[PDB]
């Protein structure tokens, strides 16, 4: 939760830096593939932090972190 | 120097036959086109 | 000699950045171009109607 957290106030951080169409045009294609709806108001830490998708399981993130061969497991 | 100055110059190796004034003038003029397209886009 | 190509070297990168940019409006332009606009109105209905829940909502949770 610590990085989780950590992570929407980057991109939060990101997103009041940038241009209005930057956000749209740069800055969602590198959030599409974890935001759970597309809204334009990313602005908002509220609105981010509500539009994020599950976290990853810390079972299956532990595990895998832990696994030795994490090379061959990716 | 005087080459310099003006920028009337090319890659010694050859590469790229556009000196470095023309590469500049080109430069400014995409730079206008993608703020062309950012306004557009900002409109839409 | 070196300094002059390396002059050269930072403009070619400078001229090939504002391409991708350029052409990164384009296609943006080209996507907001031709996704189906949104019916204003739908969604403007649909939000009285939320709207009106939550009142509901209010009173029944002061209830």
């Amino acid at each position: 939760l610590w990085i989780r957290y950590g992570a929407v106030g980057f991109i939060t951080v990101v997103a009041r830096q940038i241009s209005t169409a930057d956000v749209y045009c740069k800055l969602m294609p590198y959030l599409d593939p974890y935001i759970t709806q597309p809204i334009i108001q990313i602005e908002r830490k509220l609105v981010l932090l509500s539009v994020l998708k599950e976290p990853v399981s810390r079972s299956i993130f532990d595990y895998a972190l832990r696994s030795k061969d994490i090379t061959s497991l990716f | 120097a005087k080459c310099v100055q003006s920028g009337d110059f090319v890659y010694f190796d050859g590469r790229d036959r556009e000196r470095f004034i023309d590469k500049k003038e080109r430069l400014s003029r995409l730079k206008s086109k993608q703020e062309e397209f950012q306004k557009e886009v900002l409109k839409a | 000699e070196e300094c002059t190509d390396t002059l050269l070297d930072q403009l070619d990168t400078q001229l090939n950045v504002t391409e991708n940019e350029c052409q990164n409006y384009k296609r943006c332009l080209e996507i907001l171009e031709q996704m189906n606009e949104d019916d204003s109105e739908q969604l403007q209905m649909e939000l009285k109607e939320l709207a009106l829940e939550e009142e509901r909502l209010i009173q029944e949770l002061e209830d």
